[PDB]
């Protein structure tokens, strides 16, 4: 049974950094992201790493934001500088092949299969 | 088994789903020869038992009752006329194989089969195969109910009874040299391959064993030694036992992953844009292209509580429809079908369409001709995606530019993109909420072509939009995001 286990998250000022851990017990070969789920908005992805280390970002995070990998440790990273109180939300790590749903109040988000408990970002 | 032995440069299938077989006999030569299809993948040719309650679902026809080829669809010799038709005007035909099991358990006793067949299901009785109950695999399931209760194990999706249908003891020679004898008959009347309905609750050893025993295409339309496409039925999104990848040694595999990520994307949910595409394929955890048969959407999840939930776009989103059908023909990925569904009354509930059973058009139980209006459109309720222009047209697309590679790709870091297919065609799109206005290297060569979307090419002329290419490669693109179809495509054979 796979359980994805993020870490990380808090508050902080405006400006300031913040950066999530993702653990999962689930190899690392496939892509993994974060999603992020402001209160009474849609379900949003933040940011993807690829198996080939590509990444896709957020226009409004493009620049601010740093996901990465370590596979020595099957841990993700999001590193989140330059924060604005627009980031706050829940964010959710994300991982898997092929694709599953996250329902979340009244709204589901479609992406990797299997998410985390999600971890609670303030600005 | 991974070639798909369409004739050369046609490069993708058709499902004609509850097609009779007279209607496709003649939409083979009037229209698939012509626009350059490979193939069609047709629905049960095999005998199944008659449900009336609902009044004749189109599921029915995955209950098998025998392996006579008598259906609503046609007698056999309609059915050979069909396959002689289609295969002299180049257009090969793929049969739906329902092997994995025979009809429900629980049906009554009787002769209320497409054909007058007998059975008992409570007795595993099917004289016109001729099966016994020592022809299932009844002993050899171990969940209590006999049925699937977890998809976590593999034994129990294979070995006991998927809904209640008598699952056939494949493991055995008599039932894997009966399965193939009905194959092989379909394999001298001259289909070209088929499709093995839901290979998920079979062991991939006894598909094999089954493919083994297949006798080479008909050399009346087929080099000798040719063999029958397989592509096999697995629903893999991923978080189960059981993995596509257990059956690329039997074939190619329906890759439901695809559908599911392009609906999401082009629809842009959950934050999703169309840039992001740039890496499109295996890259996104997608099986290796040459063992993948993509689709947008199929007859079972276009039904909604499908694979992909509601995140898989049909023809009732027809617009952001032509865009995904139009990505996934122009990109390299996978060998593409293209669903070719029927209009049925939808009614949700709770969630979920409770007419989703609802069969094929037809006048008490028996099915209505398709009939072709001077558009070209269809009547009697058949929709026929595999003749709107848009994507037809880019089927046409996918034919000209095979063998191309990936290339020239562009995106406004939003949803506006385009990308190449060597030196034989471009296609644009604009899935954003503004303008779409840039100059992009085509990769094409210097000239006037006709835009496949918005018209045709018809003598000397366009009927739609024009796209002036100059001698560097480079043209003018403009997509309003109010256009009605927001997405050009232009090719070698389109040039004027
Ligand atoms: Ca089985
Ligand atoms: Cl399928």
């Amino acid at each position: 049974q796979v359980q994805l286990v993020a870490s990380g998250g808090g508050s902080v000022q405006a400006g300031g950094s913040l950066r999530l851990s993702c653990a999962a017990s689930t190899f690392s070969s496939y892509p993994m992201g974060w999603y992020r789920q402001a209160p009474g908005k849609e379900c949003e992805l933040s940011a993807r790493i690829f198996s080939d280390g590509s990444a896709n970002y957020a226009d409004s995070v493009k620049g601010r934001f740093t996901i990465s990998r370590d596979n020595a440790a099957n841990t993700a990273y999001l590193q989140m500088d330059s924060l604005k109180p627009e980031d706050t939300a829940v964010y959710y790590c994300a991982a898997g092949p092929g694709s599953g749903k996250l329902v979340v109040a009244g709204r589901t988000c479609y992406g990797p299969n299997y998410w985390g408990q999600g971890t609670q970002v303030t600005v | 088994q991974y070639a798909p032995q369409t004739q050369s440069g046609r490069t993708s299938i058709v499902h004609l789903f509850e097609w009779r077989w007279v209607d496709i006999a003649l939409e083979c030569e009037r229209y698939l020869g012509p626009k350059g299809f490979g193939g069609v993948q047709v629905s049960p040719p095999n005998e199944n038992i008659v449900v009336t309650n609902p009044s004749r679902p189109w599921w029915e026809r995955y209950q098998p009752v025998s392996y006579k080829l008598c259906t609503r669809s046609g007698n056999e010799n309609e059915f050979r006329d069909m396959v002689t038709r289609c295969n002299n005007v180049g257009v090969r035909i793929y049969v739906d194989a329902v092997i994995n099991h025979m009809c429900g358990s629980g049906a009554a006793a009787g002769t209320g089969t497409t054909c007058g067949s007998y059975c008992n299901p409570g007795s595993r009785e099917f004289p016109a195969v001729p099966y016994s109950a020592w022809d299932f695999n009844d002993g050899k399931c171990k969940t209590a109910s006999g049925g699937i209760e977890s998809y976590n194990d593999p034994y129990q999706v294979r070995d006991c009874q998927l809904v209640g249908l008598l699952d056939l003891a494949l493991e055995k020679d008599y039932v894997r040299s009966m399965i193939a004898d009905y194959l092989n008959k379909l394999i001298d009347i001259g289909v070209a391959g088929f499709r093995i309905d839901a290979s998920k609750h079979m062991w991939p050893g006894d598909i094999k064993a089954v493919l083994d025993k297949l006798h080479n295409l008909n050399t009346n339309w087929f080099p000798a030694g040719s063999r029958p496409f397989i592509f096999q039925e697995v629903i893999d999104l991923g978080g189960e036992a059981i993995k596509s990848s257990e059956y690329f040694g039997n074939g190619r595999v329906t890759e439901f992953k695809y559908g599911a990520k392009l609906g999401t994307v082009v629809r842009k949910w959950s934050g999703e844009k169309m840039s992001y595409l740039k890496n499109w394929g295996e890259g996104w955890g997608f099986m290796p292209s040459d063992r993948a048969l993509v689709f947008v959407d199929n007859h079972d999840n276009q039904r909604g509580h499908g694979a992909g939930g509601s995140s898989i776009l049909t023809f009732w989103d027809a617009r952001l429809y032509k865009i995904a059908v139009g990505f996934m023909l122009a990109h390299p990925y996978g060998f593409t079908r293209v669903m070719s569904s029927y209009r049925w009354a939808r009614n949700f509930v709770n969630g979920e369409d409770v007419n989703d059973w609802i069969g094929p058009p037809n006048n008490n139980g028996v099915i209505k001709e398709v009939t072709i209006n001077a558009d070209t459109t269809c009547g009697n309720d058949w929709v026929c995606e595999h003749r709107w222009r848009e994507i037809r047209n880019m089927v046409w697309f996918r034919n000209v530019v095979d063998g191309q590679p990936f290339a020239n790709w562009w995106d406004n870091g939003s949803n506006q993109v385009a990308f190449g297919r060597g030196n034989r065609g471009f296609i644009v799109f604009n899935n954003d909420d503004w303008q779409l206005s840039s100059t992009l290297q085509t990769g094409l060569p210097g000239g006037t072509y006709c835009d496949v979307i918005s018209g045709d090419k018809v003598g000397n002329s366009c009927t739609g939009i024009k796209v002036y290419v100059s001698s560097d490669g480079t043209a003018q693109f403009s997509i309003s995001n109010s256009a009605e179809d927001p997405f050009i495509a232009i090719h070698a054979e389109s040039k004027l």
